């Protein structure tokens, strides 16, 4: 799959999601060539990780 | 599809196709003057005045 | 063809809504349409014609 399919039909279908999260700083994301992806949601200090 | 004769068949042919709503229920007014919002609620946690 | 044909005629029908949204100028009255649920006796079941 193309970096633009991953992100439409994967990327995007999950980030539209991504709220109602407790202590969220930020969000990003990658979507690439050879098919991977990654969303990060990344934390704020004394977040407990579990 | 494709019939005995002529060129093709659409959707054009069977149907209107534009920008319509996913939700067409919940509708909202400002004061009279047709409107939208959103109403947020307060995490567990957070200060409301920040 | 027993599974196929099970399948086929015990399968909850969705049914929408008769006056839904958008609806036609005036109408005043909408209500909901329950189709048939699944089925429920041995003998329903020993009638699901193949």
């Amino acid at each position: 799959a193309s970096a633009e399919t991953v992100q439409d039909t994967v990327v995007q279908v999950i980030e539209q999601q991504m709220n109602g999260i407790d202590n969220l700083r930020y969000i990003s994301s990658e979507s690439n060539s050879d098919g991977s992806m990654t969303i990060t949601v990344t934390f704020e200090q004394g977040t407990d990780p579990d | 599809k494709v019939n005995p004769d002529g060129s093709q068949v659409r959707l054009k042919d069977v149907a209107d196709v534009g920008l319509g709503g996913q939700d067409y229920s919940i509708n909202a007014q400002f004061n009279g003057s047709p409107a939208s919002g959103i109403a947020i609620k307060l995490a567990t946690g957070a200060n409301a005045l920040d | 063809d027993v599974s196929s044909a099970i399948q086929a005629q015990n399968v909850q029908i969705s049914s929408g809504q008769l006056g839904g949204l958008p609806a036609v100028k005036g109408q005043q009255l909408n209500a909901t349409i329950i189709g048939k649920t699944r089925l429920q006796t041995a003998e329903q079941f020993e009638n699901i014609l193949l």
